[PDB]
């Protein structure tokens, strides 16, 4: 079949005129939707893909220059959607993948009908006037662990630093999956995430966005939802569910799945 | 005279004695005559390769009689896909490449694979079906196994011990053709993946359909809590229907579990601890009906009491008996004064395996040692009363023959006590299993010890092993470590490493099995203040690169709720440091980035991800494994020249 | 019964034991092939094989290449299956872990494989799990 499909492990499931595109967060793969896919195939056409950084993809295909910025991921999403004749899709994305889909909607408003976001964030690094993520001081430790791992792997030794070796107790959970790919790719993707700042660009997002957060989420502050709602250029709705952890759609499905299904099927936004 | 000048017949006789496949490959590269002789005399072949390049199959093995197709990459992938008309060519290709196959082992993922490959050899004698994935939904029962029944040949042995199906498929298939059942001499239904074992009625049907059986193994449902449990009537029917049985192995499905918590009555939440529907009189009748019995195993998870008289009848009515394995058979040996009784009267036993006997004391062990004086392999599991004195005395009694011992879960025998108790046979024991229980309260050269098996709880260190007594083992070539326990409640270990570097004490250690598959934790998301399984993988694999291992089987720990056994970054990084690995098998999943770490190993030849556990990853969207990743990894691995 | 070798050396033999060889039992005793030591060892071995169960059988093959070759070549003349087995499964144990070069060295065999032929044989051997 297509080289794009083989490169991104694209799978097409179900049937129907409406297509649902599921995008995992960084450090996981399309298998993170193993519990949501059964609830969708009976009434939606489901497209599952792995973005190029994922550990299930060929590390040779990973271009550091292309994927040092979010625009590369947005262009890859556009290319995948164009390859499979998908238009007006419903995109459900985890953290920082939904931001890539939002940028893609900025580029191609036609390809997207709505956006469902699970704990998104426009910028991950807190500033003086914006509290929507983590202090650069604590993300520096994660970057240092990734750099030490890459340095160890380059010399032929074992990369032995883990997210559980951090003392933040929230960076442990948030950065858990960043240690699930090749260390150099991990460093590149993590720096892309740290340098990301979509606050200027939120005004161009016109497609409706459905934001799903968690109650008192210790990783992504709940105020990010209100900030996004205010600064989005299209209709938006924020829902807070009683979940926890970095992967609610896999670890707590009996709570997360109904919320995602309701936001998929409700079109008012 | 030169070796090549010998007559070809005796040279072929020499070549048939070359069993190691590595040495056969070496010998095939000596000369044209040697290549021809090796290709003529190679009997067993285990096909290694990818499904994509199957049409590149070598045709030099025209004389192989045992063919094993269960390990073709991707492991467990369907060899034949029914949606493709081209799949019929695979059967012809296999028939042409290996025309003289009489024993076949194939991974029967789909019915089409069986229907296309198995009929290719009418003269097939033994068949082994392997399936760890889910059973496909069919119209009726037995349809998948009814494709086996060919009306142009005679199959003699069928092995379904690794073929997951429904327990009603087997009686349905055997009942559709009486000739096929009558031609069977061996039937291995001993699958631990059955959700429930065979019912009494199913066992009756299976035994009735197959009167000529010589070997019968089955995972039966003996628990009297469920309707249709196997009982006295089932055993009586087995004895009546198959008088010619030589091997009879019956076990409860939970008794076949890798995790001890599934069958151990101590570790079960009140499960078991209730008498099974088996009586001493019933066992007497069953043994009376089986005169040719040679190997007997009845591994139950429900107590049987006062079984001594039955085991006494065993000795008289079964003169050929050599092996006895008992599970939860109480009252096995209660000697009075100096009169032997129970299992101790079976003086012809060669191997005896005992599990969970509440009535056993030191005197029972002594009586077994004095009566079963030909015993060359003893195994005791979960006996709470036997202590070091009884075990040491029994070992001294059997000091001429005992070379295979296993002491597990015994309360009063820790590692130190077991190693002290095995003192009389220390210079003669070859295989040994002990539990790494360091907290149990209360010359030195293992000259012939070649294999050691260890069971240890999660989070326990291996370092006290050398101080326990296993110090000078000049011949130890293989050690198996099994780790079990729920680590979700444990805190971070105070010590950084498990202690695999403690195995540098043994110079000949080259093969290792590290089975951590029964560790339950959190895979990718720990809730809060918890540590995920990558920390434990690092803990249990630090220092593995220092050992000179040539072979390693590793079982990654699992998160039971998500049902995944992924390899993590520290595990792959530490396995990469094993520079002398020739074979590396990981019984779990690993994505492409971590699998590509293993290319740094210079001498690596056999690498595979074998998810031989139930249930297996169903598709590419359920785990991180991908078919393209496997193909690329194998292409790159077989490209290093 | 007394036997004689090829070079002219005459050796006595115990009876009954001689029925072990199906060729001998089937048919003084003018057998011309076994030469002294070979016949002595063969008869002595079959003698033990009437009553170290295998530890005498393993020590029994502590002889060198020449004696082992003579032993098997004449045990084929006596058609003795047990002797054939016990003997050949020593020339087989000497083809244990060893490179092709080492086998050629131990048995003085000379290579006749062109490099493409070796490439073909290695590609074929890649299809087997060792």
């Amino acid at each position: 079949m297509s080289s794009i499909g083989l490169a991104h492990n694209v799978t097409i499931l179900g049937s129907g005129e409406t297509t649902v595109v599921l995008g995992h967060g960084y450090g996981t793969d399309q298998s993170v939707w193993k519990l949501l896919v059964p609830y969708l195939v009976d009434d939606y056409k489901v497209l599952l893909y792995d973005h190029m950084g994922a550990g299930t993809t060929n590390p040779d295909y990973f271009d550091f220059d292309r994927y040092s910025s979010l625009e590369g991921y947005s262009y890859d999403l556009i290319a995948i959607l164009e390859e499979f004749q998908v238009s007006k899709c419903i995109y459900v994305g985890h953290s920082m993948s939904s931001m890539a889909a939002a940028v893609a909607s900025i580029f191609r408003p036609d390809l997207f009908h709505k956006l469902v976001m699970i704990s998104p964030t426009p910028r991950l690094i807190n500033t003086e006037e914006y509290y929507g993520g983590f202090e650069q001081k604590v993300m520096d430790e994660t970057l240092r662990s990734l750099d030490e791992n890459f340095k160890s792997l380059s010399l032929g030794t074992a990369p032995l630093l883990l997210a559980c070796d951090l003392e933040s107790a929230a960076m442990q959970e948030y950065c858990r999956t960043l240690f699930n790919m090749r260390p150099d790719i991990a460093c590149c993707i993590t720096r892309m995430i740290c340098g990301l700042d979509l606050r200027p660009y939120l005004g161009h997002v016109t497609v409706p966005c459905h934001i799903i957060q968690s109650s008192n989420d210790i990783m992504v502050p709940v105020a990010v939802g209100e900030y996004l709602r205010k600064n989005l250029g299209g209709p938006s709705v924020v829902e807070v569910m009683p979940t926890e952890g970095h992967l609610p759609h896999l670890s707590m499905p009996e709570v997360t799945i109904p919320v995602v299904l309701r936001h998929i099927r409700q079109d008012i936004t | 005279t030169a070796l090549n000048d010998l007559p070809d017949v005796i040279l072929s006789n020499i070549m048939a004695g070359v069993s190691d496949v590595r040495s056969r490959n070496s010998a095939s590269l000596v000369c044209h005559k040697w290549y021809l002789l090796e290709r003529a005399t190679r009997s067993a072949l285990t096909l290694r390769g990818n499904i994509r390049d199957l049409f590149m199959l070598p045709t030099c093995f025209q004389s192989t009689s045992h063919l094993d197709l269960s390990l073709i990459s991707p492991w467990g992938h369907p060899l034949t896909s029914a949606a493709d008309p081209d799949s019929a060519l695979i059967g012809h290709l296999l028939r042409h490449a290996f025309p003289s196959v009489t024993s076949l082992a194939i991974y029967a993922r789909d019915p089409s694979t069986i229907h296309i490959v198995v009929p290719q050899w009418p003269d097939l004698e033994r068949l082994k079906l392997v399936r760890w994935h889910q059973r496909p939904q069919t119209d009726a029962a037995g349809d998948e196994l009814k494709l086996l029944i060919s009306e142009c040949g005679t199959l003699k042995s069928l092995d379904l011990s690794s073929f997951y199906c429904w327990t009603d498929d087997v009686p349905a298939a055997l009942g559709s053709c009486p000739t096929f059942a009558a031609n069977l001499k061996s039937l291995n239904l001993l699958n631990s993946s059955f959700s429930e074992g065979f019912k009494s009625d199913e066992i009756k049907a299976i035994t009735k359909a197959c009167p000529n059986l010589r070997e019968f193994r089955a995972s039966c449902m003996f628990d009297p809590r469920y309707i249709g449990h196997a009982g006295d009537e089932a055993l009586v029917s087995i004895s009546v229907n198959c008088p010619k049985l030589e091997i009879l192995h019956l076990a409860d499905t939970n008794a076949l579990s890798s995790a001890r918590s599934d069958f151990d009555p101590d570790e079960r939440e009140g499960l078991g601890q209730e008498e099974a529907k088996i009586n001493a009189a019933t066992l007497i009748e069953v043994f009376s009906g089986l005169p040719l019995l040679e190997e007997l195993a009845l591994d139950l998870c429900n107590n049987v009491r006062d079984s001594g008289p039955a085991l006494e009848v065993l000795n008289s009515k079964c003169p050929k008996l050599k092996s006895v394995k008992l599970g939860q058979f109480h009252g096995i040996s209660l000697p009075v004064e100096s009169k032997l009784d129970g299992i101790a009267l079976c003086q012809g036993l060669e191997s005896l395996s005992i599990r969970n006997v509440d009535d056993l004391t030191d005197m029972g062990l002594i009586a077994i040692g004095r009566g079963c004086y030909r015993l060359a392999k003893f195994e005791v599991y979960g006996c709470k009363k036997i202590t070091v004195r009884g075990m040491r005395t029994m070992a001294s009694l059997l000091r001429k023959t005992l070379v295979d011992v296993k002491i597990a879960a015994c309360k009063k025998l820790g590692a130190v006590q077991s190693l002290k108790a095995l003192e009389p046979i220390q210079d003669r024991v070859e295989r040994l299993h002990i539990d790494c229980d360091w907290d149990c309260p209360d010359d030195k050269t293992w000259a012939r010890l070649r294999y050691v098996s260890l069971w240890i709880f999660v989070g326990q260190l291996l370092t006290p092993l050398v101080a326990a007594g296993l110090n000078d083992c000049p011949e130890l070539e293989e050690i198996s470590i099994k780790v079990e326990g729920d680590c979700r409640v444990l805190s971070r270990p105070t010590v950084r490493e498990f202690g695999l570097t403690t195995l540098l004490n043994y110079p000949k250690l080259s093969r290792m099995h590290l089975d951590c598959g029964d560790i339950n934790g959190y895979a990718h998301t720990a809730p809060s203040g918890q540590m995920d399984l990558s920390l434990w993988e690092r803990f249990y694999l630090i220092g593995v690169g220092h050992l000179g291992l040539t072979e390693l089987n590793y079982w990654p720990p699992q998160d039971r709720d998500v049902n995944q056994r992924s390899l993590s970054l520290p595990a792959a990084g530490l396995l990469q440091e094993c520079n002398r690995l020739r074979k590396l098998f990981i019984h779990g999943t690993a994505h492409e980035h971590f699998m590509m770490f293993f290319l740094r190993i210079e001498g690596l030849r056999d690498v595979q991800l074998r998810a031989d556990y139930y249930p297996a990853p169903e598709n590419d969207m359920s785990t991180e494994m991908r078919a393209d990743s496997c193909s690329r990894f194998e292409v790159a691995l077989n490209r290093r020249q | 019964i007394v036997l004689k070798s090829s070079d002219g050396e005459s050796f006595e033999v115990e009876e009954a034991v001689a029925l072990e060889s199906q060729t001998i039992a089937h048919m003084g005793v003018p057998l011309p092939n076994v030469t002294s030591k070979i016949l002595a060892k063969v008869i002595e071995y079959c003698k033990r094989h009437v009553e170290d169960l295998k530890a005498w059988d393993a020590d029994f093959m502590k002889i060198d290449q020449a004696t082992l070759f003579e032993l098997i070549l004449a045990a084929n003349y006596l058609n003795i299956k047990n002797l054939l087995d016990l003997t050949c499964q020593t020339v087989a144990d000497m083809i244990k872990g060893k490179t092709p070069e080492e086998i050629r060295t131990t048995f003085n065999i000379k290579n006749d494989f062109t490099p493409e032929e070796e490439e073909e044989v290695r590609r074929e051997n890649q299809w087997a799990f060792e």
